[PDB]
């Protein structure tokens, strides 16, 4: 039997089967609820905005509500994937320190009500690594709800050297929101937000000398782009596609007292023994949708040598497939027949129960 | 059959022993879909009880709210020590802080939860959101009861686009009528089961530019 | 006194004498401040020409027209990306666009580096008014004659005894009061005489057969 | 001495720097012919007056400029017919609404300097002079007019661009909410000069409840809340209830059918976004401004709610002046002898062009 | 009076010779563009790790101790430094040049924290374990001299134990990410936490009751309860593998520290383990030692573990009292020494 693979993200699920270079289904990870159907999952819970209110049950990488995270998964498997979870063996994932709650209530959902074989939670920064090939070397995981650097040993994470950083894609796309009322547009309710988000994703790219790219901005119209809206109206965007991303390295532009991604990935390195140091600022590797931004690797080997001893040799990965490059890793994970003896059997679980997650996991 | 977005337009058809239920049906609906301050209520309802009272209240609404709010010690629970300078006071309030903050609950197996604060609430207020019998729904809401069971009343199919297809004139007329039909507290119900009856029955002619122009019509016949 | 915002309250309170001299104050203000429907006059005057060929053109109300709409380039230029939902002539879209953003802000970047923001209400205001200026007395009494069914009817209902109206009253009584006063003009030669008439009829009544109270006391009359 | 124009949304107040209170109040309208042919256009009281020849725009919608041709006749009207004084012999300290588009900041610049050749101008943020009014350059404050209402953090003088929010809602949706709920009661106000007295009684009559829900049981209990009025014609109403639930709509959006938060939210929502080290400096200087702000019992609920949503460990400052103060700090900033060099001179512009307002303000 | 003023890697601790109490506590931080520099750090550690790293830093924080906190003139104070166990002669040095060339003290001592901290409790011999914030040392002392060739430096004190902590509440549902809710987790641990006697033994209790469980209101009035993380953060003291170290635990590193002693004073050091530092201040952790070096020593051997009730400010204590003894006054380093000797006259006088 094929194994299913399954991402769940904070904005977006990826799922698919086990083999497959890339996820089948790719939906947002959202529960809309009308005023007492009963609940709508994924792009038609958008759709129908209007009837329902909408929420997100991963915040920040944390699930916060198994009520809505369990639809979510009902929704992957009968309706997007079209397959019975009692006769596949499924690989989730999971956030850095991700409460054990939720590492125990994720393996009860899965043995409980949709009756899995068998499955498996692995870290996502973790399948990142795998995806390019590798087993050491330190990864910036960003996604819509949270960024994480991980530096990995061998296959196995460094607990003490991971640092989380709440600034992730929805930040931005609230930024260029705010941003995009300099010249005049009107960009705030919820609605609208998913608006901009398609506008940050395809016209926005990191400057790799920011001043430099202003004063371009400034002396030329070059550099302007133009969108257009649902309702079929059109607006051009000019420094706001490289300041945007710019919030990136720079939180203070968000009003936000956290450092940048290239100073967190530097610190997160600087926790780990002197000696792995080396082969971490030669394996820094890019994950998640967040990272997909034009210039963004060839900014953070800047940013980070006047942060590293000259002497060493910096080298930035970032995979043309980052954005699923978890997924991926996933997929590439479920399908080894090494693998085979680290799942977790229904036996298993029925002994021991859902904190069995944490000896084999 | 209440959902219908031409339920004014069959209405009239069916017949006086079909609009009896109708009339009910709809008149229920506009009491339970009703809203009403949930926080003030239970507040209200088990100031100076304890937690074992809450739990066995004489209110079935107000034990399925508490059953719900007691799974997370943390939310109520009064600290050993504290950072440096009622129970369900206690517990809103923390609920409400603690926004996104998770609370832990431990089922009566081993198996533990993680919930976000609003989503104890929103629990909560589902849960007693289907307790009440209408009745005690009624005197709680006896204030608003012309103005909450009015708002759902917009929101069905038949309502929608009312104000735009008949005028604002007709639509605040409406609203009178909807609101003069409660004399009583205690006949809330009957009240504005018989306003939905009437109009239903009419088809809600008497607020519409081409039932009045019908009734004219057929009056000066005569 | 034609602009009496409680017209149609006072109006029933009038004598058949004063009645008929409004009614013949209105009528005549109707036609003197008939105008045209400059969106489909232009949209038709500039149908299948480029931004280029519509500053060539041998009408010159148009060519003000234009000049006054290619100033912001977002109310017509394409767009580079454009959302996975855009199924969508040059003029259509500007008067589209203008229409769908009336209340939301152009940009134009005037000959010197000079900027400036404007809505689109008054982007649109402003083409207008520089085509009124800018055409022709024959050539504008030429193309109103071809309706002046709804240029009339344009006038009247821009009163303020007429200020939401249909907000007021539904759009199911707007129409039929339209109905109406089209109906009136089903003679060319006694157009002028038959919504003269019409204005008397109904401001007797004060409009009551077009509006909720009107139509409800009505109804209480007539039960009786 | 210098003028001082602070141009809102509904209303525009104009005189010298020095004195305690502006000379001339007047409507932002501008008035034109309702149709062609049967003066070209009037500005402030006049256009007021001929309201039935006359179709009327606001120049200023939520604060924001959107015609700068009434803009312009707007001022010209403030100069030569209000206050009677020659622009180019008198400095100009103007006012503009928080996170103000940029090129209506340059454009306001332009005319300054080419069309009424001013000796020199400035812009300051509408909030940060009702601050520097209460004698002070640090502190939040929530500044409610006629179309707009907005919630500024200010340290040192400086606004905080990332921590501003603002709120469609103020003094004008009031009184169309006014207008509906005294239908509700069995009325009828619907033209522009019943509008007007709507306006009145809401300024008259209207206060904000400390307690909803208890003074709304009251009124329909008792008959200690009920209020006559005598309308212009001498018909008397005896409005009731409606007086504390039209103000109520500020704290419940939601009465209007919005789905942003109420006043006391946003205000919350605004200080934790700024640096923890000044909130409680912010909490300790929460200033009321405009109009929309002078309801009584109002300053005593929005310290009555925030304690709800807000540490349990706070002045709130609500001047009677509060209905000017926005013109009152521009009297004393464009009268302060340390402030004379800040001025754009006419030569600062001739180099620069109106871009130069970027800097200077 | 003399002032004595001990530099800590966590907290420095100023105060005057004869007073029972230091009067001074703050930070040991600078920022640029004490307590106050901490409260406004998000718009703004140079003893990291016991030892200075930054000498512009350490004159910032002896100028703000001076006229801030004690507010004295140093001309008219002889001064008594602290200092970290094998500290580099070069440090020292350039320690008593800052003083006279920047201060004009009119003497100044440099005496070592563990030193200090053993005299405090009326003795001349013994072992300290100091543990503090940025560093534990053991140091073994014979006849008022420390013992270089057996003093043990481990890079794992308080502030480690309170990152631990902050991490190890994220298992449980918390979240204490942001900079302003750590100073909240490390009153946490300094209220909350105490070490277990038997560790596993104490795993399976919590694990089987909520006997052990305690409750903590946030200052945002919030309420977290904690069970067993109470005393798995000070049990990474004793198994550093629980912070990602390869370092033994302070039991071993004391026992290490005596079997590089001659085995003639070792039965002093067993039966003298003074415990020093207000990382020693957990509850049973004096049983804990006790437990652990009587598992390690011979089986014969005497052990006792003495845990001062005072024993957070051990040092400073150490400091007032020896500078305030009347046959001390002759041990000082005067300005005219230090005009013709130079800075090296320190590794002679101290
Ligand atoms: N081509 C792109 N360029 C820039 N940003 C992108 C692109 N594609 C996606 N994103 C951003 O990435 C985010 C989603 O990416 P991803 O699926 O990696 O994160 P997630 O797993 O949903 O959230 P998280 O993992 O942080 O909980 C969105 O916020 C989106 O705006
Ligand atoms: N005493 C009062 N009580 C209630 N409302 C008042 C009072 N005085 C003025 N207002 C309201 O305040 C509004 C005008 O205030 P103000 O001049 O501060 O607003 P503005 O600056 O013109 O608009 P903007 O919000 O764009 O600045 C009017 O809508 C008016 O109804
Ligand atoms: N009662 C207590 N319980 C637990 N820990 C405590 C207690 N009191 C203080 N601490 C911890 O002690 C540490 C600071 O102690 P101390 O000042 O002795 O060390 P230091 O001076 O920074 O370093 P050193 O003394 O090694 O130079 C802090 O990390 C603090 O959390
Ligand atoms: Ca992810
Ligand atoms: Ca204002
Ligand atoms: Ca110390």
């Amino acid at each position: 039997v094929a194994a299913l693979v399954v991402d769940n993200g904070s904005g977006m699920c990826k799922a698919g089967f086990a083999g497959d270079d890339a996820p089948r289904a790719v939906f947002p990870s959202i529960v809309g609820r009308p005023r007492h159907k009963d609940s709508y999952v994924g792009d038609e819970a958008q759709s129908k905005r209007g009837i329902l209110t909408l929420k997100y049950p991963i915040e920040h990488g944390i699930v916060t509500n198994w009520d809505d995270m369990e639809k979510i998964w009902h929704h992957t498997f009968y309706n997007e994937l079209r397959v019975a979870p009692e006769e596949h063996p499924v690989l989730l994932t999971e956030a850095p320190l991700n409460p054990k709650a939720n590492r125990e209530k994720m393996t009860q959902i899965m043995f409980e009500t949709f009756n899995t074989p068998a499955m498996y939670v692995a870290i996502q920064a973790v399948l990142s690594l795998y995806a390019s090939g590798r087993t050491t070397g330190i990864v910036l995981d960003s996604g819509d709800g949270v960024s994480h650097t991980v530096p990995i040993y061998e296959g196995y994470a460094l607990p003490h050297a991971i640092l989380r950083l709440d600034l992730a894609g929805r930040d931005l796309t609230d930024y260029l929101m705010k941003i995009l009322t300099e010249r005049g547009y009107s960009f705030t309710t919820t609605a609208e937000r998913e608006i901009v988000r398609d506008i940050k994703e395809k016209l926005c790219y990191v400057a790799l000398d920011f001043e430099q790219e202003m004063a371009t901005a400034a002396s030329s119209s070059s550099l302007e782009k133009s969108y257009e809206l649902p309702d079929g109206q059109v607006i051009t965007i000019g420094n706001e596609r490289f300041r945007c991303p710019e919030a990136l390295f720079q939180p203070s532009f968000l009003g936000m007292e956290a450092c940048g991604i290239h100073e967190t990935t530097y610190n997160s390195i600087m926790k780990c023994a002197a000696a792995i140091r080396k082969d971490l600022y030669a394996n820094t590797v890019l994950s998640g949708g967040t990272t997909m931004y034009p210039g963004i690797a060839d900014r953070m080997q800047k940013e980070i040598t006047a942060l590293a001893p000259s002497t060493m040799k910096i080298k930035i990965i970032a995979p043309p497939e980052r954005k699923y490059s978890v997924w991926i890793g996933g997929s590439i994970l479920a399908s080894l027949s090494t693998f085979q003896q680290m799942w977790i059997s229904k036996q298993e679980y029925d002994e021991s129960g859902p904190s069995i997650v944490h000896r084999k996991c | 059959r209440l959902l219908s977005e031409d339920l004014f337009k069959q209405s009239p058809k069916l017949s006086e022993q079909e609009l009896d239920e109708l009339a009910n049906n709809l008149a229920d609906y506009l009491f339970q879909a009703a809203d009403i301050d949930w926080h003030q209520v239970i507040s209200e309802k088990t100031r100076g009880l304890t937690t074992e009272e809450m739990a066995k209240s004489e209110h079935r609404y107000v034990q399925a709210f508490c059953r719900e709010i007691l799974k997370y010690p943390d939310c109520y629970k009064s600290a050993d020590v504290a950072s440096p300078e009622s129970v369900i006071d206690v517990a809103l309030k923390r609920l409400q802080t603690g926004r996104e903050r998770l609370f832990t609950t431990t089922d009566e197996k081993g198996n533990r939860e993680l919930k976000k604060g609003d989503a104890i609430l929103e629990s909560a207020i589902n849960a007693a959101r289907m307790a009440i019998s209408t009745e005690e729904k009624n005197t709680i809401l006896s204030n608003n009861v012309k103005s909450a069971t009015f708002d759902v009343f917009c929101e069905l199919p038949c309502m929608d686009g009312f104000a735009e297809q008949n005028g604002k004139t007709a639509f605040y007329a409406l609203r009178a009528g909807f609101y003069s039909a409660f004399k009583n507290t205690d006949t809330a119900k009957q009240d504005i089961t018989k306003f939905m009856k009437d109009n239903l029955q009419a088809g809600f002619s008497g607020y519409s530019y081409q039932g009045l122009t019908n009734r004219v019509a057929q009056l000066e016949a005569q």
